[PDB]
């Protein structure tokens, strides 16, 4: 069945005392007055009636909240993992006593998700006899036994009096286990009993959960005619699910320190007011607490369709790198980067650049690529960066200082560094003056030192400035040839060409979508544009900088994009004390 | 809206389009500053006339 | 009134549609 | 994967969009591919043992930590006292309003400590800055006189 | 006079950072009081001064 | 205008004398927003009067 939260989805984020304080949190909780699903596994009191059993498989969002009512300690642990197999942890509680024994370790009992908790006959009495289902090998990490011992089941036909909250929320591999007991009055529902969640476990667990199961006792007194698990008349308990929702609740709690009331801020309008007014006070008048913005719908993505691999297997490995004195531009243009080999091809000792990210280069797109590949020493390595002022590498090659763009740098000392003598790789070692950026100073000339004219001839002070560089075969850790290639990833909105793939969705009218036309992640209604577009780049702009008209790529049609309908709300509200409906 | 403030671009989706979240907040945590000053600005200004 | 309309032709008080896109709405009064 | 997840997971891997259950062939090769150690390989190749710590430097009762002095208590005298990085100044007193069973750590509006716990005690404790106010000299001119209040 | 071409014409350092003056500028700049500390230390202590 | 604001000194003339553009940046944008913020104040101060 499905039924209401009344007083049920708070629980201190931050423990804190917080005395008399109208807190304002932020966290996974559960919305007032949501569908709660009512699992109740009341035993068939009638033979035409199905049998009431529920232990079914529950999708887990990033968080989830469970009740259990109870009287006899009927239900007792859970179950987590991502698909509850051999290849993915499977957490579990037990809780077959007082004692809490609980475990990680991946049991697979799929047909049989039971416990048996059996009459014995043995001073015969409601004890409990089959605490152990599990039918698989550990291969697990985690464990955890604690043992106050009391055995008590005290089963019983009255009133549901217990009842215990739990909220399970998982973030960055850890578990977190919020619990709270309550005795409760009301057996066909929840009952208006405000309280909130203390928090009791915290575990490192580290497995990706995705689904969600539970635990019930299910056997019977021996004078049943028949299968006690098959039949069972004597079982009354229910739990109650919910999907915890990102929410931002107002708490407020009093002297003593506790949480005695809190409001949504989106539940009702009212509740809204009350979450901008910081207070439970709300007095007649106007008041404007939010904007009416409408979520997009879908998700475009807009690259080219073609799938023409970039050259990036010559760039790297190659036969023969230029010397830093002359270094090679490769222009790479019009195909489709995969970096997920860029990535698989993971051997790079340094990786930098102050652009763009590593994370975002998969689903970004680029206008100009160009590949500068060299070799330097060892020291030198770190010497190829912008601003860094090169003893000896400002002659030979400078970054600029708005430089976009990744670098990579590797050792080469298996294949540049033989017993060749490899003299054929070169550098300049003095010039009268540093050179720019993106200039190369390929002129070999005769250098004047001491203000001397050495017109060809190489004396003292008429060094000859393209020097040959000192590397040996298998050298020291600071004189190994390092093989580098820098990337200028030109960032200027002109018509995106060198970029991976994704799917190229169908263009939609009057409907804002999360589109991304080249990592332009507006969110707005297209339309067609009266407008005559420019032949070059498919990017506009406005006074504000935010994107108005753009042309795709795939097809010449002029868009217009514009954010879809924006208001605001005013709760028009009398005094909370005369009334709660608002306008 | 149109002014740089520090930061490598102008506009909110053209920082989380490029950078990390780690990387990405000090470039927020200048826009927003920036943003927050003129808004406050005009709201003085405001104010006063 | 006569001399009103005068008045309401001389003043006069798309730019309104960025400010309001931008989230710089203007109330009307309520007189 | 998210930063404390390890997909300790072997399956096999539908590169080129083919299902290769079982087999290893081409574009189905094995995720878990060992390292290509040597002993006593070049810098770059070296194995190198590392070890994290996680730190959780959320205000729970502190258990792990170096031992310093346990100064005892004092009350109605603001010191420079320290508990658990806790650098505060202030008058220590008996808190009459019940404090939690969790953590030895309080907080109020302005973000300032109010009440704690003791660590190795159980007693509850009231933070105040002592008696501050402010000066305000009541002047004449300097050169009619220089005696102030 | 302090000529740092030559401190620059020998260019063997695996480490080479400072915070306040940039390289670039130390040759047109000019210093009061200079005072060099020269030691030897470990492999893992030289990004440890 | 005697104020550090953070920055490593207090003039225009003696950060662009030590530092390169890209680590002087950062120094400049200090002292310009500290310097707007002042000047921001001065002429809200003259509005009110
Ligand atoms: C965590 O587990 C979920 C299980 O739902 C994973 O979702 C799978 O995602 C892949 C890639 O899109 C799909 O092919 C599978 O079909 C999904 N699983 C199911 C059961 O449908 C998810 O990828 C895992 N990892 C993360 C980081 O969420
Ligand atoms: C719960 O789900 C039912 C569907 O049967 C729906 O009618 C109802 O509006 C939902 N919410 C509440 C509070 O009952
Ligand atoms: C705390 O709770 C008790 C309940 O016995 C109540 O009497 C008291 O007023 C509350 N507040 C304080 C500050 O003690
Ligand atoms: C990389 O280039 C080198 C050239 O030195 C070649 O021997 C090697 O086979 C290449 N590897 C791949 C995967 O292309
Ligand atoms: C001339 O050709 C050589 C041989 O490839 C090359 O190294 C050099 O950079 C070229 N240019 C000049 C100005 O020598
Ligand atoms: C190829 O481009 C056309 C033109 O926009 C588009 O309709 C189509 O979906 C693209 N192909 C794919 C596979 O997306
Ligand atoms: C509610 O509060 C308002 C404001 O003080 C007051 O004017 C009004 O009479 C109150 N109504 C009731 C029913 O208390
Ligand atoms: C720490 O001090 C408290 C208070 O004096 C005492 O009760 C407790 O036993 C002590 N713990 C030790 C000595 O391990
Ligand atoms: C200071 O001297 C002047 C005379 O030049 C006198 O009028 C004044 O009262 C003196 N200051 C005060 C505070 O009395």
């Amino acid at each position: 069945a499905y039924t209401n939260s009344f007083t049920r989805g708070v629980y201190y984020p931050d423990k804190v005392f917080r005395s008399s304080v109208l807190h304002s949190t932020q966290d996974l909780f559960l919305p007032f007055f949501s569908n709660v699903t009512w699992f109740h596994a009341i035993h068939v009191s009638g033979t035409n009636g199905t049998k009431r059993f529920d232990n079914p498989v529950l999708p887990f969002n990033d968080g989830v909240y469970f009740a259990s009512t109870e009287k006899s300690n009927i239900i007792r642990g859970w179950i987590f993992g991502t698909t509850l197999d051999s290849k993915t942890q499977s957490l579990l509680i037990v809780n077959n006593a007082t004692n809490v024994v609980i475990k990680v370790c991946e049991f697979q009992f799929c047909n049989d998700p039971f416990l048996g908790v059996y009459y014995h006959k043995n001073n015969k009495s409601w004890m409990e006899s089959e605490f152990r289902v599990y039918s698989s090998a550990n291969n697990c990490t985690f464990e955890y036994v604690s043992q106050p011992f009391l055995m008590d089941l005290e089963g019983k036909q009255g009133n549901f009096k217990n009842l215990r909250e739990f909220v399970f929320k998982n973030i960055d591999g850890y578990f977190k286990i919020y619990s709270k007991h309550t005795p409760i009055n009301l057996v066909r529902d929840l009952p208006q009993g405000f309280s909130a969640l203390e928090p009791l476990v915290d575990l490192p667990i580290g497995i990706n959960i995705t689904r969600f199961q539970t635990l019930l006792a299910l056997h019977r007194s021996y004078l049943t005619p028949g299968d006690s698990s098959s039949g069972w008349t004597a079982g009354a308990a229910a739990y109650y699910v919910g999907y915890l929702q990102p929410r931002t609740f107002l708490l407020k709690y009093n002297e003593n320190g506790t949480i005695t009331d809190a409001v949504d801020c989106a539940l009702d309008p009212l509740s809204e007011t009350k979450c901008t007014l910081k207070s439970f006070t709300v007095e007649k008048g106007i008041y404007q607490t939010s904007n009416f913005r409408v979520q997009p719908t879908e998700s475009i993505v807009r690259f080219p369709n073609i799938t023409n691999l970039c050259p990036f297997g010559e760039v790297f490995n190659a036969t023969r790198f230029a010397s830093v004195y002359a270094w090679n531009r490769k222009r790479i243009s019009n195909c489709v980067a995969d970096y997920s080999v860029l990535y698989n091809s993971a051997s790079f000792s340094t990786f930098k650049c102050y652009g763009v990210s590593p994370t975002k280069l998969n689903d970004l797109c680029f206008t100009n690529v160009y590949a500068d590949s060299f070799v330097i020493r060892g020291d030198e390595v770190r010497q190829i960066a912008p601003g860094q002022t090169g003893k000896i590498a400002d002659y030979n090659y400078k970054l600029p200082d708005d430089f976009t763009g990744c670098v990579i740098a590797w050792n080469s000392n298996n294949l540049d560094s033989k017993v060749g003598g490899n003299y054929n790789y070169l550098y300049r070692l003095f010039r009268k003056s540093n050179l720019k950026p993106f200039e190369r100073d390929i002129s070999t000339e005769i250098y004047q030192a001491g203000s001397t004219p050495c017109n060809g001839v190489e004396g003292f002070n008429c060094y000859f400035p393209l020097q040959s560089y000192g590397f040996q075969p298998t050298n020291g850790v600071g004189y190994q040839p390092y093989r580098v290639v820098v990337l200028s990833f030109e960032l200027l909105h002109a018509p995106a060409t060198v970029c991976g793939p994704k799917k190229s969705t169908n263009l939609v009218k009057n409907k804002c979508v999360n589109f991304n036309f080249n990592g332009l992640t507006g969110t707005g209604v297209l339309t067609e544009s009266n407008k005559k577009f420019l032949p070059f780049q498919q990017f506009g702009r406005d006074i504000a900088d935010t994107t108005d008209a753009v042309r795709d790529p795939q097809t010449l049609e002029i868009l217009d994009i514009t954010p879809c309908s924006f208001g605001g709300v005013s709760v028009i509200t009398p005094g909370t004390n005369t009334s709660n409906q608002v306008a | 809206l149109s002014s740089n403030f520090g930061a490598i671009s102008s506009v909110l989706n053209d920082i989380l389009s490029r950078l990390d979240p780690p990387e990405a907040e000090v470039q927020i945590d200048r826009l927003i500053t920036g943003r927050l000053q003129s808004l406050q600005t005009y709201v003085t200004q405001q104010l006063i006339r | 009134s006569f001399i009103e309309d005068l008045l309401f032709n001389k003043v006069t008080l798309d730019l309104i549609c960025a400010q309001k896109f931008n989230g710089l709405t203007v109330l009307p009064p309520l007189l």
